[PDB]
């Protein structure tokens, strides 16, 4: 289950098609994408 | 990487094409055809010339892209087709 | 005021030497020696034997082909002579290297034996095959002729079984045939000779 | 070194023009191997390593029946730091058309840097 | 360097094109339309296909394609002789 | 005068224009937005007016106002070919359409930008760096530059041992090659290949092709820039001829900058704090 | 393109192949039949003492034509 | 029907004089339909269209008469017609190109492009082709451009590749005036597949029995598809194809050249011309090919049939290897080729073996005064690389052919048991500077023949021990054993095993 | 026809009134720094196109370094044509010039 | 090298009679021939066949283009090595009514 | 003042001799200041 985060009230929030791009608890518009469990790799340098 | 174009010369490679380091297109078997020079412009207002645009010069070369209404034939009729629930249900409604 | 321009075109296409009908054979003459001047390129690999280099690069591609400037079929050549760029003769000539490339360009004289027939000529070639559309001939065992059906007299028929051609006097015609030369063609790399038997 | 990039799909329209191009993928076709950099909403996973040429978001326009991507074109490789989703202001029903991605370019002291 | 050039340009004459341009290019251009709807080069327009190949069509003059054709010129028949703004200051002396 | 042609008056008058070929009048473009050309914009205005002054000549052909638009049409058929050649010698919104004369006269234009000042292939530029461990007549080439710049070396009997090894190494390993030219003029790129095809193609270099048109020519391996080539090296304000000198090439591993001796810093007038120098090969 | 390169590979008449200019420097002067066979016997003997093989065998047909019979 | 369509085609033929050309675009279109579209003309009406057009020729000589002769040319599968239409189709072209000698530009575009198909598929193709060689003499030139252009792709199946060279070795015996343009087109286009094989040579080919697979086996797709069709790479090149392509092609080269050499054609025919057109093609093509096996067997297969064909090549091979007017790395490679051709050839004369070695030891004994105090001067040992290469070829003979030089008594011919006694202790030390392995086995054999005792001097290199392209030519033995599974069966009589 | 021969005769006679003879040339007997760069340029550009080399090249693969060895032993078969500014010229061979 | 042999360097065709670059053309060959390069303002259309008792054309002087015509003459072209901007410069001066005649001395 | 001199060169009907170095670079001819100031000629042995 992919989700997002409201930038204002910090509530985790998934979003579907035919939805207003808003938070659903506060009415905030700016709504940043959370990070999920996914493999990236690095040299330890 | 590969961009499918015409068949190739040399009586060897019948295949698609592929651009090479910055300037020319080859087949994937090594052979390269002539005149392939990619014709990219510079960038310098620049004259009061901002109108009459029809093309989009796709496919890594000169021109001929974005033909006018080559996919619009189903586009003005897919606003009235994609969405459901149009309240045109007359006799099926008595069944509904 | 309409003569100083039209004269510049007639002498461009008027052929220099016409073919004469010679030794009262009926057969005209078409083998002719002509001296020419070339402007060729000697290459670095032939820089030790320059005559062999011009002969193998420019002279051998030219033989047995029709050439535009001499108006005929270049049979052979004789007497190649490289012009020296040092007007001092000698063996150790010297030619000029181009600035960009290692190639050297020079002038050369040579005599071309060319085969130049024109219209109004008479040739005797052997008939290769014959049909009810044409008569095909090997002019001097190397060239090709084609006497088409409108260019044959009407009183000459063709008996069929393929078959021999029939003349007016009932003679099945033999190979060694006299024929009058019509418009000589250029079109294919095969260079043909149109003809007439009418007059 | 941080760096943002506003990805806008409403540059090409007027206010009286309906929607044409939509974030997310298309179906009835196979956009190959773009799902390693991108998520199923057409936005990149954050933390992802992108080079020049790599896709940076997927969109589906209805005027081509075709899924095109936008491309991170820069000489320096980066990591997706942030992806923000800008909502509308005028009406309460249209799809999201403005996304501002933030990239992170690491800069070790290479030979030629001035101290 | 393996393609040598023989003949080469040694001097350059200046001059004026006489109105016998009709010899080298009678592919003259009368329609002020550049492209029609559905993107074709119109005949007798400023993008005619006898002026060289364009939009992956062949040249009507070369027979060659988009790249290999050198391009070709075309004239616009003015019905009246209006003078040249380059040589105008030096005929106004002579008038 | 050796042709003794007559000085005529229709040298001053233009009965026809000529139109440049379509290659010289391709559409302008910004991004996806492919606009219409400057040259077609002026040249259509003449062609509408020519049809008008032809169509209106049919209107006056059946006999006032029609004589006052014909004479005004001669003002503007002259004014639109004056616009086709000049820009200031026509009328213009703020900055009018460039004519063919005004595409020629400044530092930019044509005659100084593209005839004295052309841009070149086989060149590179980079920040320079100090080095006392190279010779004074040398430049230290990075391996980034070294595997791009190629020199056509014709394969002969004395260099097939060093040009077989160039085709085998390929365009990744440094003393190698990128493409070979056949005797007919076509090239063969070695980029996507593996060591199977490259070793089987290095062994065919001295093989003659069966043709007789090209029995003189040999193949050309485009080897990389080795340690025995030279280079024009160019500090950018070239105020004198010692600002463009010819260095020898020494390919240094593990570097990202051109790398120059201290003895050359007075000649180019360089201070080692971010100067770029052009490397012409 | 391919068949654009076939027509470059059709002719292939360059400055190693063909001369730059050729001019006929005098009037063409005919020879007798007696000097053609005088020429074709020495020219064939010179070129047969590679290519030119498709050319000399046509001359030998021409050489045989002035004295023999197919 | 037969009387109905006979005047159907004359009405269209009379449209030249009516000047509209009505059914020329229809009647000749009908004969231009493919075989897979059965709406085409039948053969009965094809006899109708042919004999009208064979018997009247005046009314086609125009640009409106172009398209119908195009259709007779583009008639696909003309060689699979019944003989009352086939033998009438053949007679058309023999008088089409006779009447207009322009179309032969385009007829052998079709005739040479059908040489892909097998021999008995195309026996009528050479009947018309040889006809126009004795008919049109000025067509030998541009035919050669049609053979090189319609030579098949390198990565085709062998069906296009063993039947093209079979139809092109067919073309040689009918016209030896062509001759040299056949083999130059073969030999250079064998190296294309040949040298893609030895650089693989790591593990063996499994003898899978499915070699000869099948007998005779016997849609527009023209759209606007020039966009991106990305990432469909599947980069794989086969290997066991390439050993069987050289099994297929180069056996048929050596089976047909086995026909071309026999003393009925070497003494009164053109068999010596075969032998000269390959030796002059040997020293130009195959000798500057680096690291190439399996193609110098063709000159090996031919120069062993007679005593003359051997001896008319040994003097040729040596003149490459000892004239000053050549390149040195050609001279070393021919010495490299000479010792391996003598010692790895079965059917030779024993007096041929000695005269190579007698001349070779003469060259070392003509070396015996001039260049044997140059060593102590300021230079290197690389000044003598021609001398070491010749002595190395001498060692490679004696490691194989040693019992020949034993005479009836038990002594050695031409002081070979005294010659190496001088060469080893000379001031060149040819034990070190030649190849290691040919000198390692020469030391063992000199003990088992009692000729030299050069163990202790090869031992005398402990602290005692440009060059890389000279070490590597010592490692290229030309007559290494063949990898080809099916060509060695012919070579087993000719080529000697290890023991 | 003969109109070519009327022009070739003029072209070579004009090229005879520019050739200064070998006894009367009055330029320097030195190889003047630009011949040497162009002789070694052009000769190396020939050796790379399979010209006959008249020096024992000893493992030298560089075509320019070969020409520098053909120059030191006077084995280069070239001729310099020194143009005087009216058009007339002096043909100096490479063997008789003195290299720096 | 740094202003011709690396920047543009075309081998163009030039008529040796009118001395012009942009009046040249490779002909559309009739189906047997090989295409050749032939000038345009030195050419004369085949309709001009106006009046050796007859002045018939040798048929090697006759070339075609794809728009249909037959021209007579237009030969004597060569191949010179110029920059490409000279081809573009000579197409801008033609718009000004100015021609550049190039003298090509090997004739 | 490019087309100032251009009209002057046409009304003069001038032949450009192509010997200034700014005129040789335009037409692509080799400059003749330095190594272009002479011609190299190769000596061939056979007549």
């Amino acid at each position: 289950t992919l989700k997002y985060i409201c930038a204002e009230c910090s509530s985790k929030l998934s979003l579907s098609r035919t939805d207003a791009v808003r938070c659903k608890d506060c009415g905030h518009r700016i709504l940043l994408k959370a990070r999920t469990k996914r493999l990236v790799q690095f040299e330890a340098r | 990487t590969f961009i499918r174009g015409p068949i190739c010369g040399t009586d060897n490679c019948p295949s698609r094409l592929w651009r090479i380091i910055d300037g020319r297109r080859t087949c994937q078997y090594g052979h390269v055809m002539e005149g392939d020079v990619e014709f990219n412009d510079d960038e310098d207002g620049a004259g009061v010339i901002t109108r009459r645009l029809n093309l989009t010069t796709n496919a890594t070369g000169s021109f001929q892209s974005s033909q006018l209404t080559n996919s619009q034939l189903l586009q003005q009729q897919q606003r009235q087709s994609h969405k459901k629930f149009k309240k045109l249900i007359g006799h099926e409604a008595k069944l509904l | 005021n309409e003569n100083r321009e039209t004269a510049r075109f007639i002498k461009k296409h008027k052929k220099q030497v016409t073919n004469p009908i010679d030794e009262k054979n009926g057969t005209s003459n078409c083998i002719v020696r002509v001296p020419i001047a070339l402007y060729v390129s000697l290459a670095p690999m032939y820089l030790e034997n320059p005559l062999q280099g011009v002969m193998k690069q420019h002279l051998n591609p030219l033989v047995m082909k029709y050439n535009n400037k001499v108006g005929g079929v270049v049979l052979g050549y004789e007497g190649l002579k490289i012009l020296d760029a040092d007007p001092l003769d000698t063996s150790e000539k010297l030619i000029k290297i181009t600035p960009d490339t290692p190639f050297g360009f020079t002038w050369c004289h040579v005599n071309l034996y060319v085969w130049q027939p024109q219209v109004g000529d008479v040739l005797e070639g052997y008939i290769f095959i014959q049909s009810a559309s044409h008569i095909g001939l090997l002019i001097h065992d190397a060239f090709n002729a084609s006497i088409k059906k409108n260019n044959i007299p009407v009183d000459w028929t063709f008996v069929h079984n393929l078959g021999h051609w029939v003349d007016s006097n009932g003679e099945p015609i033999d190979g060694k045939l006299r024929f009058t030369v019509r418009n000589v063609h250029t079109t294919g790399r095969v260079v043909s000779v149109d003809g007439t038997l009418i007059s | 070194m941080y760096k943002t990039e506003k990805v806008d799909l409403a540059l090409n329209r007027n206010r009286g023009d309906p929607i044409t191009q939509h974030f997310g993928f298309g179906n009835d076709e196979w956009p190959k191997e773009w799902l390693e950099k991108l998520d199923e909403d057409g936005l990149p996973y954050i933390g992802t390593y992108v080079e020049e040429g790599d896709p940076i978001c997927a969109y589906f326009d209805d005027t081509l029946n075709k899924t095109k991507i936008k491309t991170y074109h820069s000489s320096e490789p980066a990591y997706i730091e942030e992806v923000n989703l800008i909502g509308d202001e005028s009406n309460k029903f249209q799809e999201l058309q403005t996304v501002s991605i933030k990239y992170r370019i690491r800069r070790t002291p290479q030979i030629g840097d001035k101290f | 360097i393996s393609k040598p050039v023989g003949s080469e340009i040694t001097s350059v004459d200046f001059g004026i094109l006489t109105a016998k341009i009709r010899n080298l290019s009678a592919k003259q251009i009368t329609n002020p339309t550049v492209l029609d709807n559905l993107g074709h080069p119109v005949s007798g327009g400023l993008y005619d296909l006898a002026l060289g190949a364009f939009l992956r069509n062949l040249c009507s003059t070369c027979g060659l394609d988009e790249k290999f054709c050198p391009g070709h010129q075309g004239h616009i028949e003015l019905p009246v002789p209006c003078y040249n703004p380059l040589f105008f200051n030096q005929l106004y002396i002579y008038l | 005068n050796l042709s003794r042609k007559l000085v005529k008056a229709d040298s001053f008058f233009m009965d026809v224009l000529v139109v440049p070929p379509t290659r010289f009048r391709l559409p302008s473009k910004l991004g996806e937005e492919v606009h219409e050309n400057s040259q077609n914009q002026l040249l259509s205005k003449v062609l509408t007016t020519s049809l008008l002054i032809r169509d209106l000549n049919d209107d006056l052909s059946k006999l006032r106002v029609i004589f006052s638009r014909l004479m005004n049409a001669f003002v503007t058929i002259q004014n639109d070919v004056n616009a086709f050649i000049d820009s200031t010698k026509a009328q213009s919104g703020k900055v009018p359409i460039p004519g063919v004369k005004q595409a020629l006269e400044k530092k930019e234009g044509l005659f100084r930008k593209h005839m004295m000042g052309k841009r070149v292939n086989y060149a590179a530029r980079s920040v320079i760096s100090p080095d006392p461990n190279i010779e004074t007549n040398e430049i230290g080439v990075p391996p980034v530059f070294a595997v791009k710049l190629t020199y056509p070396e014709p394969v002969t009997a004395y260099n097939i041992a060093e040009l077989r090894q160039a085709v085998i190494n390929g365009p990744d390993k440094w003393p190698g090659a990128t493409q070979i030219q056949n005797e007919d003029g076509s090239l063969v790129s070695l980029i996507g290949m593996s060591v199977e095809q490259r070793k089987a193609l290095a062994n065919q270099l001295l093989t003659p092709s069966s043709n007789v048109s090209t029995h003189t020519l040999n193949k050309k391996v485009y080897r990389h820039i080795k340690n025995r080539d030279v280079v024009l090296m160019n500090r950018q304000p070239t105020l004198h001829k010692a600002s463009m000198m010819g260095h020898k090439v020494r390919v240094l591993p593990n570097e990202k900058t051109l790398r120059l001796h201290y003895a050359n810093t007075g000649a180019y007038n360089a201070d080692f704090d971010g100067d770029e120098m052009n490397m012409h090969f | 393109m391919m068949k654009g390169s076939r027509r470059t590979g059709n002719n292939t008449a360059t400055t190693l192949n063909t001369p730059v200019v050729i001019h006929a420097t005098q009037l063409p002067q005919h020879v007798s039949t007696d000097e053609v066979l005088q020429f074709l016997e020495s020219f064939i003997d010179e070129k047969e003492n590679t290519n030119l093989s498709s050319s000399i065998s046509q001359l030998k047909r021409i050489q045989r034509d002035f004295k023999g019979l197919p | 029907s037969a009387a109905m369509y006979s005047r159907f085609v004359k009405s269209a033929l009379d449209d030249l004089d009516k000047n509209d050309s009505t059914q020329i675009g229809i009647i000749a279109n009908q004969v231009a339909l493919p075989s897979k579209n059965p709406e085409r003309i039948n053969d009965k009406n094809l006899n109708i269209l042919l004999d009208i057009l064979s018997s009247n020729i005046n009314r086609i000589e125009s640009s409106r008469g172009t398209f119908l002769i195009q259709s007779i040319i583009n008639f696909e599968k003309w060689w699979e017609l019944p003989p009352h239409t086939l033998s009438k189709y053949i007679y058309f072209i023999k008088i089409l190109c006779s009447s207009i000698p322009k179309w032969w530009q385009d007829v052998s575009m079709i005739l040479v492009s059908c040489f892909i198909l097998p021999i008995k598929q195309t026996v009528c193709h050479h009947d018309m082709l040889k006809y126009f060689l004795r008919m049109i003499p000025s067509s030998m030139g541009f035919i050669d451009t049609y053979l090189a252009k319609f030579f098949p792709n390198k990565n085709d199946t062998r069906r296009k590749l063993v039947n093209y060279t079979s139809n092109l070795l067919k073309l040689r015996g009918y016209c030896s005036e062509l001759g040299f343009q056949i083999w130059s087109l073969l030999i250079e286009k064998i190296i294309s597949i040949d040298v893609e094989l030895q650089n693989e040579l790591d593990e063996l080919d499994d003898d899978v029995d499915d070699d000869d697979l099948e007998e005779v086996d016997l849609m527009d797709i023209i759209e606007g598809m020039d966009g991106t069709e990305e990432y469909n790479v599947e980069l794989t090149q086969g290997i066991k194809e390439l050993s069987t392509k050289l099994d297929s092609i180069l056996t048929l080269v050596s089976t047909h050249v086995e026909e071309q050499v026999t003393p009925e054609s070497l003494e009164s025919g053109e068999g010596v011309g075969v032998f000269n057109t390959l030796t002059t093609l040997f020293k130009t093509h195959v000798l500057p090919t680096y690291y190439t096996r399996s193609i110098q067997y063709i000159m090996f297969h031919v120069s062993q049939q007679q005593l003359e064909l051997m001896d008319s090549f040994l003097v040729t091979l040596i003149d490459i290897s000892f004239a000053v007017n050549e390149a040195a790395e050609k001279k070393i490679k021919s010495l490299q080729y000479l010792g391996s051709y003598i010692a790895r050839a079965k059917k030779l004369s024993r007096t041929q073996i000695i005269f190579v070695a007698s001349y070779l030891t003469s060259w070392l004994n003509r070396y015996v005064i001039e260049r044997e105090e140059e060593v102590d001067q300021r230079g290197g040992m690389e000044r003598f690389k021609h001398f070491y290469a010749a002595f190395q070829a001498l060692c490679y003979i004696f490691c194989f052919r040693h019992n020949i030089f034993r005479d009836t008594d038990g002594n050695w011919e031409c002081e070979l048991d005294k010659f190496f006694q001088r060469m080893v202790i000379s001031k060149f030390n040819p034990l070190k500077f030649c190849n290691e392995n040919v000198m390692l086995m020469f030391a063992r054999i000199a003990q088992q023949e009692s000729v030299a005792y050069c163990f202790s001097i090869i031992e005398n290199n402990n602290n005692e021990r440009t060059r890389q392209q000279f070490i590597d030519l010592q490692s290229y033995f030309p007559y290494d054993p063949l990898f080809l599974k099916n060509y060695k069966i012919l070579m087993k009589e000719y080529y000697i095993e290890w023991s | 026809p003969e109109d070519f021969q009327q022009h070739e005769q003029i072209r070579r006679k004009t090229l005879k009134e520019k050739a200064i003879p070998k006894d009367q040339r009055a330029t320097t007997p030195y190889m003047t720094k630009y011949e040497r760069a162009r002789i070694l340029g052009t000769r190396a550009l020939q050796i790379s196109m399979n010209a006959p080399v008249f020096v024992d090249l000893e493992g030298e693969t560089d075509p320019l370094r070969i020409a520098m060895k053909e120059l030191a032993e006077k084995k280069i078969p070239l001729v310099i044509r020194r143009y005087l500014p009216d058009g007339s010229f002096e043909d100096w061979s490479v063997e008789e010039l003195i290299v720096d | 090298d740094r202003l011709l042999n690396s920047s543009d360097y075309t081998q163009a065709s030039v008529c040796r009679e009118c001395g012009s670059i942009l009046t040249t053309q490779q002909s559309v060959p009739r189906i047997g021939s090989i295409s050749t390069v032939c000038c345009r303002r030195c050419s004369m259309r085949f309709e001009d066949a106006k009046k050796g008792e007859k002045i018939f054309i040798d048929d090697s002087q006759i070339w075609e283009d794809g728009q249909g015509n037959k021209f007579v003459g237009g030969n004597e072209t060569t191949t010179v090595a110029i920059p490409f901007v000279l081809k573009y410069l000579d197409s801008e001066l033609s718009a000004m009514g100015i021609r550049l005649r190039y003298n090509v001395e090997p004739k | 003042t490019t087309c100032q001199f251009l009209t002057k060169a046409v009304l003069d009907n001038e032949r450009e001799q192509l010997d200034s170095p700014s005129a040789r670079i335009v037409v692509g001819k080799l400059n003749n200041v330095g190594t272009g100031s002479f011609d190299v000629l190769a000596k061939v042995p056979n007549a």
